[PDB]
């Protein structure tokens, strides 16, 4: 889409790919293809996982090859959200504008709302979104901390 | 605050201005029944506040609560009691100016509780809490004695407040608390002499003659059955209580000591109080020329000593009328009326007075230690008024119409500041203003007041006419003078369907509180206050305490006549109006759901007369305005930006332009809203409605942003 | 200030004050007095006119003058000054602010109620006015609605006999004969005795022997019989120079002359028979309450035993059953202007006053269309 | 409510209330008074007219006027406050929910049954209402279906025959005399001893005497030589301010006027010979069954004597073999309200109104059809 | 001599002389004078009681008293001095020589015709007497046979209707208004430009007043609006000292109490009403030849305008084809003297006196039965 992806970056996937061919399995779990470029640092949808997904997934076999990953890497690879817009998504749910959010009300909106976080990352998104350890999320510094 | 309008099935709105259906009594009523079982009671209406009596210990009024609410301005927070009070004590630091609460209600209704929870939490939150508890416990400890000398049993309620209590917290230039007043405004002291059927006199004849202390009662020409006193009997009802006098009577006791009465000073007011019993014994028989004279020793015996007055005195005075012209004295004597009105009279201004000095006593005790003076920088107040509601049983008399005419009055004020606040708001915004049909009071308090020709300037000629004057005598007067005006109506005046509802012998008012129909019988009984200078002049010559800080030799230089009960109340209601129009109030409204004293019954029938009684309807309408919601454009625009990809996530514009292209965004016509200096105005609350669900499926996507950043961040922080 | 000034221009007393006080605040004696003498000291201050307690206090000096004869003013020049005095020295108030209720006896003439109305908005600029009959008024300070009242001034005494609230006006009758027609009969008794009174001056000072030592033989006859045969009723009064008067028969022959105005050549009849003849000019049903309330008022009524004489007289004038009953009350020398503090307060009389617009479209013709 | 209202609308007592009543609920007098003089106190709820017994109490003050002259309505709007004062005041009903039986003379004039219909529908707004001739009444009071009534009231008399309840419209018999022609009369009689009594006030005590002190002569020529040469049938009456009267042969030359028309200058023979006339019209089969059944009612029937005089009379006119009997009863006064009563009461009555629906479609015509 | 005397004792003025006279030879007013000052001078000889021209004479001294209220005598032993002037002072006969024919007005006391025949026979001693209702005199001056005779005296005002010489006694009416109630009330009238009259001797200068100005106004209210806004009717009239006196509507408001009773607060109809009400008595075929026959008499009727008024008022009243006709003739305050002329000239009359026989009969109950 926005680049003709090339060894400079590829490089980089190929490293990263690496983690998940680990002892010599060679090729990616369909979804795992999320955690590869979430490895990267992507941040990509489920949604948007399966959208792309659906145009590999012609055959079955429950995984991808790294030229076809390369490939949907090169669609995600357009733009990604600021660090104004994801803390805005956060400032919603502010009291005051006084930048603290309760762990109890982000793990409301990280479970009540679509594409929700399983309990199991809520725990550990709250293991550091708490960085004051008295359960209220400094929504403004965990952004600039999360969109590093 | 838009928070709360996701749940507008389960709980209901906020504030009922924001109602869709505004003009629906019957979708007002069932919102407040939802909060009702929900236990989510209060409720504004715009800056005015609603509640229901809940029958239970609620942890809403707990000290968490306070310090939630300390700070915190009204319409960003939820309802609560605390919300208005931390409101009233943001205004006072703020503005410097003092202001005032005022508690409105049927009796039941949590009026008095909801004055002790403000006291309460002023007492906790404020800075000298030593201070501020030592005024609290002052202002509820006053309680018992201002009941015992100013409630009755009516037909509707045990213990009804029949005068209009007021309170202050003083309060300096820092912040804390530094001492307090009591005023008493509006007692009915008709009431002292004459009760209607099923109604007793002030509780404290019956709480002295139940008390016991036989010995203590033995100075006095006693009797442990109060039947034997012709005040106390008229009403049929001394026993019939369901509340224990004698009981009662020793707290009442207990709380004079604790208020520092001194000995003397209490033997003095139980001496006033059976003095009021021997007044209304007096038998009166005629002579020559219908003169009157006092037939018997046996009242006088008690009433010299109780009143401190000589008997040649005393018996003159109940039966002439003193004049003073060219600087000779001239004793005239009163025929059986007037001498029965003398003596009547006589105990209306000693028990009124008695009372006003009971109130007098504690506020020259709870007044600053501190001498309250330069370079005392500032002195202010925080007003606590708790007056009587409006007032309807099956035979409204004279005192229902002044008790009426003073809710309309309260009302006639209470609208008007509403209204002059919306429309200068407005003006402020430069929104041109929406011509908008209410109940505008002056159209009837004209009907009470008006100099020559409202009802209480016709009753109080009807006391003063020459000749003949009967209730029914006046009843045809008002007929040949009110004549045409639409708010008034009679059986003579009625139509052929409508006189079916309506007797001889009884006018009709269309109250703000809808239309109530008075009786005539006693109302030239019960308007006349007749006390010569003679009566004046005896009593400040009295030997008794009480009597000589009571009445005093000032008076007795005034030449006008007598002024009757109508033109005492309404001159001490016009003193209250002009006090409160000094101040910017907050008003607290309180609904009784049931009689039976009972959780979670909202009985509809008793509701919809008191959503009534409390002109919820014309408040509802006046501050629902033309605009049922206006917003500063920036928190508007913080709060709903996400909806307009313009705006988001950061406007570059006016923050007027970010709200503008949001509102093309969001297709809100031409008259669904307006643009105000600073803040948006919305016509109909369905489009802000629409906005927070709007907002409330964008928070969807929000969520999955920030699911997705965690992912991409989580998976570089375990691996790579 | 809004309250309206009521103002009884009595004939011997000045009578005023607001609608809503007992008693008036204004009392002093209707009187203009003139220096009589030359001006022998310079710096002195002399007045060329004084009024009421000014004048009565300086006497000896000043020639006495009263302004209204049997009633009717007859010096407009000084009745002027009585109501500038009233006003702006006795009340303390300018009339601008005030309606104004005014009073005269009935049968007066128009020119009368005509100058007073001319003089109250041309003079004082009042921004309303009415008048009303004396006695009328006696029985709104009464409270009450049928009776008749014989009301003695100073100049004149008058009958009027009211029914639920109807003047009957065929049955008003008026008698020019009061306290001070009287005055000028104890003049002239007291030469009997040898003590001559003839200045303007000393007729004050017999006017304030008639106030403290006459009174009404309850039979005349036998008193004067009494009086004729031993001292017993005797009494002794010190002039103003020290020296003492005693008076005997001419303490009851004074005020005989109302039940016998012979006494000064009058052919008219007495008090008794006037109030008599006026209750039997009355249509035959209310004489039965005419004589249950009859009443009396001003100053002349005052006397010791009068009320107890005018009910002997009636009752032998009346007939055998009717329970006759005389009431005089003790304040009786106020009542016409407690009647005007009561009228002027009552909300359906605002709408009767003369307003200075109604006024300027009918001059002091108005009076007769409203009073 | 649903009960019959009954409204027998005397020419000089009102007499109303409901049918199954025993005695009227209402009495009062057919007067309406308004008032003669200057209402002189303010604010004192006087009134433009009074009616019934508020005029007997006030009248001194009022001109007292009768709306109906001889049985017949001559004031139409006297007569709607007669009404209005009937239901609102004395009654206190809403004539809407009461079918209302009225009453007239015979022989009247033919509009006055027209007027009182369009008021009762066009202004009072009734269901249904009926007018029934006085004097059937009385015989349905008397619980007979065959007499001759002799009904005399306060305006007039009138004599119907009845056999087996067939009333004989021929024989029917109207004398313009009754009780205020006889008030009338003893009010020009009584100037000969000395007693004027002129105004409409003072005919009231006139009437008062008449109702007290009258009785009718069993034979007037010996009454007549009796009180001319002896004190012994004089009497005694206090007016209302205590003189006393005493009257003698004016005592009985009132009543006497019923049994000799001639001392009013009338052409027509008394109320013995009317009487006489009405049974000898009859055809002679029934004349035993009238002379048998004499009824009397109607408040100038009430004197003492007057049965006995007319049961004298009859009989001197009559055969001597007649059995002639009078039935004076005595509450005779009302026998007109009590047949109201019990005409109203009966169950085949209650088709034989005129309601509202025959009125909207035949007008006031209708009383001439249905009556 | 063998002459009837004649003897109309007015209610005001006596009107005295014998049979065949064309005019009244005594005519003074009917006032008996006694003395109201202390005796004047030693050998003057001040008479104990003045009467007539003599007390008409010397006024300022005396008290006058009317023996005639309304033509009723009030006080008899007045009115024995007052006939005992007439005989033996002013006509100088003897009544022993001449039968008396008397006067009184209808509807009178029986006590006034016994006690007038009593002093006839027991003091004067007259050989017969009569005792004529006036307005029927009244007719033989007119020369009619039909009429109805409007009579205004000084004390009461009558009408008889008469039709072919019956009298119709049922018909008549009297009013007890007259030529005194108006001077009373022009007394009063008076007062209101300020002229107060008190006396009754200042009474007979008002009675001067009414007979030189006053007049009956033709129509009340264009005079009244012509007189509050023009000079012209007002006259001037000086008093007998020399003060002069000027009155405007005063001169047609005292006559209008005529029309208009209500002025003196008396209930009782008007007399154009009253001339109607009589003739609305009368049987219907006379009525058209009374209408052609009001006559007036008595001085009372002599006002400028009142017969043009009486015209328009009864025209106002009668039906418009009848031709109402007034007899008022210069002479009319004499028609009953020169009727008691005419009726005791009859020849067809000497049969009618009673006689002294007949009185020592039947007593003075004896004129109940021959007039
Ligand atoms: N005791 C009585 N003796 C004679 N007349 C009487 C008596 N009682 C009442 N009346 C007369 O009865 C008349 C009223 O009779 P009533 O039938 O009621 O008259 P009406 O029906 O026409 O109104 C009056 O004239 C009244 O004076
Ligand atoms: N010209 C007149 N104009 C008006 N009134 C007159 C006139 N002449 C006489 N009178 C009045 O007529 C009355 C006398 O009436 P008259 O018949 O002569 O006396 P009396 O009735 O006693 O017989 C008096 O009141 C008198 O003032
Ligand atoms: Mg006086
Ligand atoms: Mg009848
Ligand atoms: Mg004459």
């Amino acid at each position: 889409m926005a680049d003709q992806l090339t060894e400079e970056q590829i490089a980089e996937f190929k490293e990263a790919f690496s983690l998940f061919d680990k002892d010599g399995d060679g090729t990616i779990t369909t979804k795992e293809l999320g955690t590869v470029m979430r490895s990267l640092g992507q941040n990509p949808t489920e949604a948007e996982l399966q959208d792309m997904i659906n145009e590999v997934d012609a055959d079955g076999n429950g995984t991808i090859d790294f030229p076809e990953f390369l490939t949907m890497m090169a669609r995600k690879m357009k733009d990604t959200d600021s660090e104004e817009e994801i803390r805005e998504a956060f400032r919603v749910f502010d009291k005051d504008g006084n930048g603290y959010i309760s762990a109890a009300e982000l793990r409301h909106v990280m479970t009540n709302l679509g594409e929700k976080l399983t309990d199991e990352e809520v725990d550990e998104m709250i293991r550091e979104a708490d960085i004051d350890g008295d359960g209220q999320v400094n929504y403004e510094e965990f952004v600039q901390m999360m969109t590093a | 605050m838009e928070s709360a309008l996701t749940a507008r099935d389960r709980v209901g709105v906020q504030d009922f201005v924001l109602l869709e259906n505004f003009t629906s009594e019957a979708a007002f009523i069932e919102n407040l029944r939802r909060r009702f079982r929900e236990n989510l009671i209060y409720t504004y209406i715009g800056p005015v506040l609603v509640s229901v009596n809940p029958y239970r210990d609620l942890q809403i009024y707990s000290r968490q609560h306070m310090e939630r609410y300390r700070g915190v301005s009204f319409y960003e927070v939820p309802p609560h009691l605390f919300a208005v009070a931390d409101t009233v004590y943001r205004a006072l630091r703020t503005e410097r100016r003092d202001q005032a609460v005022m508690i409105s209600g049927e009796s039941g209704a949590g009026k008095t509780e909801a004055t002790k929870r403000l006291l309460q939490f002023y007492a906790e939150t404020c800075p000298a809490p030593e201070r501020g508890g030592a005024v609290r416990d002052r202002l509820l400890q006053s309680n018992p004695v201002l009941e015992a000398f100013g409630n009755a049993k009516t037909l509707r309620n045990d213990n009804s407040s029949r005068f209009g209590k007021y309170m202050d917290v003083q309060f300096d230039f820092k912040g804390a608390p530094v001492g307090g007043h009591i005023l008493s405004y509006l007692l009915e002291k008709s009431r002292v002499v004459h009760q209607n059927h099923g109604e007793r006199n002030f509780h404290v004849f019956y709480q002295l003659l139940e008390g016991g202390e036989e010995e203590t009662l033995r100075r006095l020409g006693l009797e442990r059955n109060p039947q034997s006193y012709l005040y106390l009997v008229k009403g049929q009802c001394a026993k019939v209580s369901s509340i224990n006098d004698k009981s009662d009577w020793k707290v009442m006791r207990k709380a004079l000591s604790v208020i520092d009465f001194t000995e003397d000073e209490v033997e003095d007011l139980l001496s006033i109080v059976a003095s009021v019993l021997h007044l209304g014994n007096i038998h009166f028989a005629a002579d020559e020329d219908s003169n009157a004279q006092v037939t018997t020793e046996n009242q006088l015996k008690y009433l010299t000593r109780l009143l401190g007055v000589e008997g040649t005195t005393l018996r003159e005075a109940l039966t002439h009328r003193k004049i003073i012209a060219k600087g000779e004295e001239l004793l005239s004597p009163l025929n059986l009326e007037q001498a029965a009105y003398a003596r009547d009279a006589l105990a209306k201004a000693v028990y009124s007075r008695t009372f006003t000095w009971l109130v007098r006593k504690i506020n020259r005790s709870l007044a600053s230690k501190d001498a309250e003076s330069p370079s005392w920088r500032s002195t202010t107040v925080l007003g606590l008024l708790d007056i009587y509601g409006f007032e309807v049983f099956q035979h409204n008399s004279f005192e229902q119409f002044c008790i009426n005419y003073c809710n309309e009055k309260l009302q006639q004020l209470f609208i008007e500041l509403t209204l002059k606040s919306e429309q200068e708001e407005y003006e402020a915004e430069g929104i041109a203003w929406e011509p908008v049909q209410y109940f505008n009071n002056k159209i009837i308090c004209d009907l009470v007041e008006e100099k020559f020709k409202g009802i209480i300037s016709i009753l109080d000629e009807e006391c003063l006419r020459p000749g003949e004057a009967t209730d029914l005598t006046f009843l045809e007067k008002l007929e040949d003078t009110v004549k045409p005006h639409p708010h008034f109506l009679t059986h003579k005046l009625a139509d052929q369907k409508t006189r079916k509802s309506l007797d001889r012998g009884e006018f009709r008012l269309l109250h703000y509180a809808g239309e109530v129909t008075y009786s005539v019988t006693g109302f030239l009984d019960k308007n006349n206050d007749l006390l010569f200078r003679n009566l004046k002049e005896t009593m400040c010559s009295s030997m008794n305490p009480i009597m000589a800080q009571c009445f005093d030799k000032s008076e007795l230089s005034d030449k006008k006549r007598p002024e009757t009960v109508a033109t005492q109340f309404k001159m001490s209601l016009l003193q209250l109006v002009e006090i409160l129009r000094s101040k910017e109030p907050a008003y607290i409204r309180c609904i009784k759901p049931n009689d039976a004293k009972q959780p979670g019954r909202f009985d509809e029938v008793l509701i919809r007369h008191q959503v009534k009684y409390l002109g919820l309807m014309e408040n509802l309408r006046v501050r629902r305005a033309g605009f049922a919601y206006r917003r500063k454009y920036e928190a508007f625009l913080q709060r709903y930006k996400s909806l307009c990809p313009e705006t988001w996530p950061m406007w570059a514009g006016r923050p007027q332009d970010g709200v503008a292209v949001l509102v093309r965004h969001l297709g809100y016509k031409p008259e669904e809203y307006k643009m105000g200096r600073t803040k948006i105005f919305i016509r109909f609350p369905k489009t802000l409605f629409a906005t927070e669900d709007s907002l409330e499926v964008r928070r969807q996507s929000l969520a999955t942003k920030i699911q997705a950043a965690w992912r991409g961040f989580h998976w570089r922080q375990k691996f790579l | 200030e809004t309250t309206a000034l009521v103002c009884d221009n009595g004939s011997g007393l000045v009578k005023a004050g607001f609608a809503g006080d007992d008693a008036p605040r204004a009392v002093f004696p209707s009187i203009v007095g003139r220096p009589r003498h030359q001006g022998v000291m310079v710096g002195m201050g002399q007045k060329d006119s004084y009024v009421g307690d000014e004048a009565q206090s300086k006497r000896g000096i000043l020639t006495l003058k009263y302004p209204i004869e049997h009633g009717i003013i007859t010096n407009w020049d000084d009745m002027e000054k009585i109501w500038h005095h009233t006003f702006y020295n006795e009340l303390r108030v300018a009339p601008e602010e005030h309606p104004t209720l005014l009073t005269e006896a009935p049968l007066n003439p128009k020119a009368n109620r005509e100058k007073m109305t001319q003089i109250m908005f041309e003079t004082f600029n009042v921004p309303a006015m009415y008048v009303a009959i004396q006695a009328v008024l006696s029985l709104y300070a009464s409270g009450r609605t049928t009776g008749i009242v014989l009301d003695s001034g100073d100049g004149v005494t008058h009958n009027v006999p009211i029914y639920e609230g109807y003047a009957l006006p065929h049955a008003i009758m008026r008698l020019d004969l009061a306290g001070r027609d009287l005055t000028d009969y104890l003049m002239k008794i007291l030469t009997e005795r040898g003590y001559s009174f003839v200045t303007t001056a000393e007729r004050e000072i017999v006017r304030d022997i008639k106030e403290k030592l006459c009174y009404v033989a309850l039979d005349f006859e036998n008193e004067m019989a009494t009086a004729a045969s031993s001292s017993s009723l005797e009494k002794s009064y010190e002039l103003p120079d020290g020296q003492v008067i005693t008076i005997g028969n001419e303490r009851f022959r004074c005020p005989e002359t109302l039940f016998q105005p012979s006494f000064i050549g009058m052919e008219s009849a007495g008090i008794h028979e006037t109030t008599y003849n006026s209750i039997m000019k009355c249509d035959i049903d209310i004489r039965k309450d005419l004589y249950a309330n009859n009443v009396m008022s001003g100053g002349t009524t005052m006397y010791p035993g009068i009320a107890d004489r005018m009910q002997k007289e009636i009752t032998a004038l009346a007939p055998s059953t009717m329970k006759i009953k005389i009431i005089a009350p003790p304040e009786r020398k106020y009542s016409v202007w407690i009647g005007g503090s009561i009228l002027a307060s009552l909300s359906t009389f605002q709408q009767m006053w003369i307003t200075k617009q109604e006024y300027d479209e009918a001059g002091p013709s108005i009076v007769h269309r409203k009073c």
